[PDB]
């Protein structure tokens, strides 16, 4: 429950005892007084500093905190350096008064009366005369002792302890001295209550409850008298609070009465809070209590409100918000705040102004006298315990959310929310790619198809506008940093077109370079220069130029150049308002393509590739150079592609390829695809509103009290929020206002949360128990568009599918879709058209009600689809199992395949058209991921992350045949995540970041597990090669009744062979297309050049494109074999003998060794594959530290080069170096160091150069060390022995 | 059967508890309520 605006935890807690007062003897007292130290022992800097011995104020205790100062040490307070001074001494001296009058030896055994004990030594510090006090210093324990003040002696004169027959008036302690340099302005300093003031109080101490009415009616005038009823300090007092009121606590002044009720029910919360069973305290409560003119009806005066809550206080109730140990004005400040805030004052204990009502049933046990009354409301809501304490969460903590029962109304779980949400609510965005580059390179001068330039894709229109350019700069801001990584991508490339021959040198060792454009100078060059870039060798001299390069002349591309030729000529400027900006690309090229030595290599970058200036290039340079290829590294989203030039020779011909048509489509493709996607995301530095798709909404509620069974707004509107983000995250908070306790709840609003709220016909609500729990302060909330790291490569590829179940139950004709597995929680009715009835299933219970969605629409089965009950009643024309089909292989202990068999027939029972199964086959290759998938090929089996979680997986061939024996008429085909990263809606559209470079290891872990989609609805292909080889005629049959069809084969995303039977445009290859009559099916005799799996679409003139199948191209049988040369007619010397590799022309492999975790291009000097048209051929020069380390010849992609084949060459490993023969010794890597050692006797170092060479060594005349970057010294003949 | 205290005015182990059919009150609740086309409106 709550109590105006603090909130109550419901367990009760008290202390269970009390301990029974003891009164100090003489002899502790008199060394209490006289201590090294009397800090700790006496007082106690409530904030000493440590730099200085300062302290602001002084908490005091016992024999000091009675003392009230005379106004001589009020004005002008002393320093915390005389003050323990002052004590120090005072203390000592007093004890010296006291101890003359009681000789110690005699008389220690005697206790001290509390009471005369205080204002005997508060007395002396004023420096009034002690004598009569000490007449009474000590009290028989029997005898009371506030009554020995009285029995002694009735002296109603000494001022600040006049003694009548049954009271004892005398000035209140004083808690508190402040000591020069104090301020209540300071929200730090420690909270004093005003009793640094000497007169803020007036503790009449009575003899007899007869005596203390007399006391009360005497001083009814009064503005009020607090009263401490449980076990009272010395013996019952009775309090008066001065009438003024202390400056500081609230903006309103506070009263010295109320606030001394704030104080300590301040107390009797914070120490319920921790009060334990095992302990025993002076008082079963601390709390105040109003004993006259006091309001009992209304609740405005503070005073009134903290009574009210005191009440409630004594029962063991503790507030959610921690009460500091010691309290400080500013948190004293933002309790009194949180008192004042409108609330309902607790109304299960009625007020009386002599008894304190106390539940029966609960911790508290009353003291003795007639005080406590035993009242039972009728209806108590806490019960007991304590709570732990647990520390301030350093960030803001996310909570998954649980429904409850009750449900909301649409309607009312809206303006709940709208009435308490941070609409306009400002956000930052972060960063959504954070990742390297996804590049891709195209052989233009590789295909062996002639493709009219003319008719190419052209720019697409919608690209230059005001709403896609505000998207691609925007995406291009939202990527966390450009050309250390393209430039270096352009490279790794690059590296892989050098020719260390004499035959035809390409980037031969020493080649000079001339480079456009710099901003200092390019951080890329350090690295050629550095032969940083393996595979690369280092260039004699860079000629920088550009408009700053700051280093070079400045030349303008566009027109004609005043320099030399270089081997390399990599231009990088930029082209940006088309045409001319054609004629501006057109001519820079032909000035690069200028400037390359003859045989050299132009590398231009195009900004915008327009099917206008290609055929200007093919055109004009139609000869220039000999080989190109396009390399568009995509950092941010933009279409400027890279162009290298083979042969800067005059006689060649690049004419343009199907190959460009492809690579330039592929392109666009995703643009469309990488556009779509950001449209998610909103401007920035624009406040959020509802407009923006992935906007953050939170709503901040003030010291919300949610409450179970309740539909008290702060509950109610955490209803909505939850259901306005449930996929999402939603992040709770909750900082300590000095007023009261604020607890944003945001989540990153996307458009899954759209799809599945509208599902929603009611808003259910969320176990506010966790919420209710926490009571500790996190830090302030974020509002960030993105997370901040990049998202698993699992998660790139399981939203690669969200994105294609989305797109393919979007289809109407669906109907009634069932989920086999759902998530615990459907996660898959995100994914679903709102309209669409469908009925996810799993063996756990679901985590969301499912009362809330309408029963026609949703329906949810318990119980796992693995066993046969389960299948009973349940019909619906379309499955899915995605996620789930390789969990219950694993889960039911069985084969892949024959589980699937016993599944796919279910659902032909069940009565279903449609499947879909996220099956875990290895269609593409039996390669594997590192750390993402571990094939074990003794047992059909995978390892995601190598143990997490273990399942049986299927083989691209059997399993094909299996399903097709199951459904023989129905139609299969394999969808798989599309480099053309068109789901991207869904890593960038959610808001997580990702890096460009893993699109590539996704687009793998997603050919590792394709998604089997299946149509019992249409006639299979037919394939007439079956496992189809690359390169191979192979026969397709599409059995249509309809001549007048459209054929439209598409791999990648990208479609690749379109046209009626008559003409067909074929950029995978020669495909030659046409419908036979007779059999009804148009028989496409087509001849890949590319590996994949190519979804055939067989659309009709009317209506949407449909699907009919999808055949699989395999890459070519990857192995390699060597033409290794004999020992003899081989040699050491400089011309390095060369052994035909045979390997197919499809893969492209590059010499390098195993270097870590990853693959090093070696030195193209010390081995390299040079290219004859006629055959690849792996050379390389022997030296002695081929014995140590090993080359491999290693498949060079865009993605890290050496994963298809990666076989090592043992036998450049083994040849043996014979003793009549010079032979080269260099360095076996750039991170290690080597010696030789002739006939076991050190014989020289590589390691460290020789101050002088032994007999008949010398440098080489190359540099044939694996690292490039090394000398190659070659000794005369003999036997040395490399030991790296 | 064990304790509880509040959630409920009634313990079930409570003290002197006692179940005692009375001919006189056949317990229960309310089924018949009649909610028929013309009955309810
Ligand atoms: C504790 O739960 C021990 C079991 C005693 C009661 C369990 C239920 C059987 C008696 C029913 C009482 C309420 C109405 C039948």
């Amino acid at each position: 429950a709550a109590v105006f605006g603090i909130q109550l935890v419901p367990k009760l807690n008290t202390s269970t005892t009390r301990r029974t007062f003891l009164p100090l003897r003489f002899d502790l007292l008199l060394d209490r007084l006289q201590s090294t130290n009397l800090h700790g022992v006496l007082y106690r800097a409530l904030d000493f500093n440590p730099v200085d011995r300062s302290a602001t104020v002084i908490q005091t205790y016992p024999p000091l905190n009675a003392w009230s100062p005379h106004h001589a040490f009020i004005e002008n307070p002393l320093d915390y350096r005389d003050w323990t001074e002052f004590i120090h001494d005072r203390a000592l001296a007093f004890v010296g008064v006291l101890t003359q009058r009681y000789p110690l030896t005699q008389n220690a055994q005697r206790y001290t009366n509390p009471l005369v004990l205080g204002a005997a030594f508060g007395d002396f510090l004023n420096a009034r005369s002690i004598d009569i006090f000490l007449d009474r210093l000590f009290y028989d324990p029997t005898q009371d002792s506030p009554i020995t003040a009285i029995t002694k002696f009735p002296y109603q004169w000494t001022i600040d302890s006049n003694v009548t027959t049954d009271s004892v008036r005398t000035s209140a302690g004083c808690k508190y001295i402040t000591l020069y340099g104090y301020d209540p302005s300071r929200p730090s300093t420690p909270a004093t209550y005003g009793k640094h003031r000497p007169t803020y109080a007036t503790v009449f101490y009575y003899s007899t409850l007869p005596a203390r009415s007399r006391l009360l009616a005497n001083l009814a005038a009064g503005p009020t008298v607090l009263e401490h009823f449980d076990s009272p300090t010395y013996g019952p007092h009775l309090l008066l609070p001065q009438t003024g009121d202390v400056l500081g606590y609230s903006s309103s002044l506070i009263s010295q009465a109320a606030l001394l009720m704030v104080e300590s029910v301040m107390d009797a919360l914070r120490d319920n809070a921790n009060a334990s069973a095992s302990t025993a305290v002076t008082r079963l409560d601390q709390s105040y209590h109003p004993v006259t003119s006091f309001d009992p009806s209304t609740f405005n005066t503070l005073l009134q409100r903290a009574t009210n809550l005191a009440l409630l206080a004594v029962q063991g109730v503790q507030s959610e918000s921690a009460i500091p140990a010691i309290p400080t004005m500013s948190d004293v400040r933002s309790f009194v705040a949180r008192l004042m805030a409108e609330g309902d004052p607790q109304q299960w204990f009625p007020y009386r102004v002599d008894q304190i009502l106390y539940w029966p049933e609960s911790p508290f046990v009353p003291p003795i006298g007639p005080f406590y009354a035993p009242f039972r409301p009728v209806n108590f809501p806490f019960t007991t315990g304590s709570y732990t304490v647990v520390p301030d969460a350093s960030r803001p903590l996310r909570l998954l959310p649980q429904y409850r029962n009750a449900t909301i109304t649409v309607q009312q779980a809206d303006d709940a929310y709208e009435d308490t949400a941070l609409s306009p609510l400002i956000t930052t965005h972060g960063f959504c790619v954070t990742g390297g580059v996804f590049t891709s390179i195209y052989d233009i001068s590789g295909d062996p198809t002639a493709y009219p330039p003319a008719q190419l894709v052209d720019a697409p229109n919608d690209y230059f506008d005001r709403e896609r350019m505000a998207r691609r700069d925007l995406f291009r801001r939202l990527r966390a940093p450009r050309s250390a990584i393209k430039d270096r991508a352009v490279f790794d490339f690059l590296a892989s077109l050098v020719n260390p021959t004499t035959a035809n040198p390409v980037l031969d060792t020493s080649f000079s370079m001339a480079y456009l454009g710099a901003s200092d100078e390019p951080v890329i060059l350090a690295d050629i220069r550095s032969g940083s870039i393996p595979g690369l060798p280092i260039p004699r001299r860079i000629v920088q130029f550009g408009y700053d390069v700051v280093h070079g002349s400045l030349l303008d591309l566009s027109r004609a150049v005043p320099t030399g030729t270089f081997g390399l000529v990599y231009a990088d400027l930029d082209q940006v308002d088309m045409p001319a900006a054609n004629r501006a690309a057109i001519a820079m090229l032909g000035t690069a393509l200028q400037m390359t030595t003859a045989g050299g290599v132009s590398v231009l970058k195009v900004n915008f590739p327009t099917r206008a200036f290609w055929t200007q290039v093919f055109n004009l340079y139609a000869t220039h150079a000999t080989t190109l290829h396009l390399v568009k590294p995509t950092i941010v989203n933009s279409s400027e592609v890279f162009l290298v030039f083979g042969g800067r020779q005059s006689n060649g011909a690049l004419r343009s390829t199907t190959a460009l048509q492809r690579a330039l489509l592929s392109l666009y493709a995703r643009n469309a695809a990488i556009d779509r996607a950001v449209t998610h995301i909103p401007f920035f530095g624009v406040p959020d509103d509802g407009t923006s798709d992935l906007g953050i909404d939170a709503v901040r509620l003030f010291d919300p009290m949610f409450s179970d069974a309740v539909a008290n707004l702060p509950s109610n509107a955490l209803a909505s929020l939850v259901s306005r983000v449930v996929p999402s995250s939603i992040m709770f908070t909750r900082v300590p206002s000095n007023g009261p306790v604020s607890t944003t709840i945001y989540g990153k609003r996307t458009f899954l949360s759209n799809r599945r709220r509208a599902r929603l016909r009611d808003v259910p609500m969320l176990i506010t128990t966790t919420l209710v729990h926490q009571r500790r302060f996190t830090t302030p909330p974020t509002f960030t568009l993105f997370s901040s790291e990049a998202v698993p490569v699992t998660t790139l590829v399981a939203a690669g599918y969200n994105s294609f179940i989305s797109e393919q139950t979007r289809n109407p004709n669906l109907a009634h879709l069932l989920d086999l597995g759902t998530g615990p929680e459907c996660r898959i009715l995100s994914l679903i058209p709102p309209t669409l009835q469908v009925t996810m299933s799993d063996s756990r219970p679901c985590a969301e009600l499912m009362a809330s969605f309408d029963p026609a629409l949703t329906a949810y089965v318990q119980g796992d689809y693995s066993t046969a009950a389960f299948w009973n009643g349940i019909r619906c024309d379309s499955a899915t199992a995605i996620f789930t089909i390789g969990a219950a292989a694993a889960a039911a202990g069985t084969d892949l395949i024959a589980f699937v068999q016993q599944l796919i027939p279910r659902i032909v029972a069940a009565g279903g058209t449609r499947m879909w199964l996220q099956l875990n086959t290895p269609l593409y290759e039996v390669s594997s991921l590192p750390d993402l998938i571990e094939i074990d090929l003794r047992d059909h089996v995978y390892r995601f992350n190598g143990g997490e979680r273990v399942e049986p997986y299927a083989d691209p061939v059997p399993l094909q045949q299996a399903i097709a024996a199951l459904l023989p008429a129905a139609a299969l085909s394999w969808h798989t995540l599309s480099p053309t990263c068109d789901w991207l809606p869904y890593i960038i559209g959610v808001g997580s970041p990702l890096n460009l470079s893993d699109i590539n290891t996704a687009i793998s872990y997603s050919r590792l597990t394709p998604i089997l989609h299946i149509d019992t609805t249409t006639p299979p292909l037919r394939v007439n090669p079956v496992p189809t080889p690359l390169n191979q005629q192979c026969a397709i049959r599409i059995t249509s009744l309809d001549p007048a069809a459209v054929l439209s084969v598409q791999h990648n995303g990208v479609e690749v062979i379109g046209g009626t039977p008559g003409n067909v445009i074929s950029v995978a290859g020669a495909a030659a297309l046409q419908y036979i009559l007779a059999n009804q099916e148009f028989l496409l005799q087509f001849t890949p050049t590319l590996p994949g799996i190519f979804d055939v679409f067989l659309t009709t003139l009317g209506q949407p494109p449909v699907p009919r199948g999808s055949f699989t191209i395999t890459p070519p049988p990857t192995t390699v074999a060597l033409n290794m040369p004999p020992p003899r007619q081989l040699d050491f010397t400089d011309v390095g003998n060369d052994a035909r590799i045979t390997c197919d022309p499809y893969y492209q492999l590059a010499v390098c060794i195993f270097k870590d975790g990853q693959y090093v291009r070696v030195n193209p000097e010390k081995a390299s594959v040079v290219t004859n048209a006629p055959n690849r051929d792996l050379h390389f020069v022997l030296d002695l530290a081929d014995n140590h380390v090993l080359l491999y010849l290693c498949d060079v992609t865009p993605s890290g080069l050496g994963d298809r084949i990666a076989f090592p060459i043992v036998d450049i490993y083994r040849i043996a170096f014979p003793r009549n023969t010079p032979v080269r010794a260099s360095l076996p890597y750039t991170g290690g160091g080597a010696h030789l050692t002739s006939g076991g006797n050190p014989f020289m170092s590589l390691t460290t150069p020789p101050a002088v060479l032994p007999a008949g060594v010398a440098l080489a005349a190359l540099s044939t060390s694996v690292a490039t970057q090394y000398p190659t010294y070659t000794l005369p003949a003999g036997v040395y022995e490399y030991v790296i | 059967g064990n304790v509880q205290t509040s959630v409920n005015t009634y313990n079930i182990t409570g003290d002197g508890n006692s179940f005692t059919p009375t001919s006189d009150m056949t317990s229960t609740a309310a089924p018949a309520i009649d909610l028929k086309p013309g009955v309810l409106n």
